[PDB]
């Protein structure tokens, strides 16, 4: 699992994989780890696939029964207080990396990363999973902040491409949304058109020269790739 | 044979006197509600008149949204009706946490009627002095199309289906007019505009005051927008001029 939220200027854009899969089996090849709470906050979902089901699912009812109560709009601050209170009362019985970003009139877009621990920490961009680890040296060198709605969705696109061609956990289709004052654009490209694979990186095109033909010589010549010659 | 009226007790006749008692409280704040349900919407208008000029006029309602796809109007005692709008609330949301779906109006209706029944059963339990009106649309079977749905609910916890109702001070008089109304055509057949001109001048031949637009609030659920709203005091005012002409 590869999830991420970035902001922009408007709202969020939220960022995730495809894939359930039990050790080295996969379950599941077009899993949906973007959760709706409501119409313009969604969570990311990382881990457990049943500890952070029941939790998005009971944090989506006491948030929907907020707003017929108030009869206002929810702000995500209200609906990350929701997961950290589950989230740390549950912490040693779960396994749950959740990643809060929505939309909001009052303080437009927000980020929440709620890790494994309990914890609450208000971000520009979050990461998340077990794919998570190689994204940070990659937003470290290829990230610049303040991008446009249609740059932020080809970067976070290009940003799961590149984590889930390493890690073996995450895989499959790349689904991403942008939460902001007009309506949720959601957008789910497949494998065959990610903007990243190392089948078709230029550099892996050469074979690693492992299997020498049996030779007279120390000049390395390349793999044997014929019974003859 | 001391009392026979104070708490529920069967009367020798066989009736409940705080049944009786609490349907007058319906018609003692002299409010008045009529509900209608045309082909493809529902409506809801009700008697909105505040006396004080320095009362807020946009915090004192009786229309409640319950869940996302049923509204509802609270005819009676005042403060019961806030009452009752929160265990529905509840009911709707457990039902949503147990079951996964959206609560049908049909059985919003019936687990609300269940709850004033047991408060018309135990001695110390004060019934509800309101008559609640759920409306809303339903997922109709075998089609999938939606479906206009009216229920109300009796401080006994008489539970029903409705084409047209009304509850309140004169709510004989608001009947009187509805059946007479529908001798004529059939309701199920008139239109959204259609149907708005009969409830607001069934509103007025019981008050018989033809009232202005600020003094009634409407909500409405269409089979277009199924969310439950209240309408805006801009299409009152074209609604009133049809029924003049
Ligand atoms: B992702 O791989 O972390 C994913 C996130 C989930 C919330 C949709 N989790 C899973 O794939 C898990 C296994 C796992 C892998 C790595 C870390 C933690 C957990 N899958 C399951 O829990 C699972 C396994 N078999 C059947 C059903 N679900």
């Amino acid at each position: 699992t590869t999830i991420l939220a970035v902001s922009y200027n408007g709202g969020v854009v939220l960022a995730a994989d495809s894939r359930t899969s039990s050790g080295t089996y996969v379950v599941n090849r077009a899993s949906n780890k973007l959760t709706k709470l409501t119409k313009k906050i969604y969570c990311c979902r990382s881990g457990s696939a049943a500890d952070t089901q029941a939790l998005a699912e009971r944090v989506s009812n006491y948030l929907g029964s907020y707003q017929t109560d108030i009869g206002a709009g929810v702000n995500v601050a209200t609906a990350a207080n929701l997961f950290q209170k589950m989230c740390y009362m549950n912490r040693w019985n779960i396994s749950a990396g959740i990643i809060v970003a929505g939309y909001d009139p009052i303080n437009g877009g927000s980020v929440y990363s709620i890790p494994s621990g309990g914890s609450c920490v208000k971000l520009d961009y979050a990461l998340g999973g077990s794919g998570s680890i190689f994204l940070y040296s990659f937003f470290d060198a290829n990230y610049k902040p303040g991008m446009s709605k249609s740059e932020c969705v080809a970067f976070c696109q290009r940003a799961v491409a590149h984590a889930y061609s390493r890690d073996g956990s995450s895989g499959g289709l790349i689904r991403t949304i942008t939460l902001d004052a007009d309506e949720p654009e959601d957008q789910t490209i497949p494998w065959n058109r990610s903007p990243y694979c190392m089948e078709k990186d230029p550099k892996y095109v050469t074979q690693a020269t492992q299997n020498q033909p049996f030779s007279s010589s120390a000049k390395i010549t390349g793999n044997r790739m014929s019974s003859t010659g | 044979a001391g009392f026979d009226k104070y708490i529920t007790v069967f009367s020798p006749e066989g009736s409940l006197y705080q049944v009786e008692y609490a349907f007058k409280a319906v018609t003692y704040p002299g409010l008045l509600t009529v509900a209608i349900r045309c082909k493809d919407a529902v409506l809801v208008v009700t008697q909105h008149l505040i006396p004080d000029r320095l009362m807020r006029p946009d915090s004192v309602t009786a229309l409640y949204e319950v869940t996302p796809n049923i509204g509802c109007c609270m005819t009676g005692r005042a403060p019961d009706g806030r009452a009752l709008v929160q265990r529905a609330r509840e009911e709707a949301s457990d039902y949503q946490y147990r079951y996964g779906v959206e609560i049908p109006i049909a059985v919003l209706a019936k687990r609300m009627g269940d709850k004033a029944q047991v408060r018309t059963q135990q001695a110390g339990l004060r019934p509800m002095g309101v008559v609640s009106t759920f409306i809303g649309m339903d997922q109709s079977d075998q089609d999938g199309s939606l479906k206009p749905q009216i229920y109300t609910v009796d401080p006994a916890g008489w539970t029903g289906g409705h084409i047209a109702c009304a509850a309140g001070k004169k709510q004989v008089e608001a009947m009187a007019f509805l059946e007479k109304r529908q001798k004529s055509t059939e309701l199920d057949a008139l239109t959204q505009k259609e149907a708005a001109m009969i409830a607001l001048a069934a509103l007025q031949s019981a008050i018989g005051t033809a009232v202005k637009a600020k003094e009634v609030e409407v909500g409405r659920c269409t089979a277009a927008n199924p969310a439950f709203q209240r309408v805006p005091n801009s299409e009152v005012e074209e609604w009133l001029t049809a029924v003049a002409e």
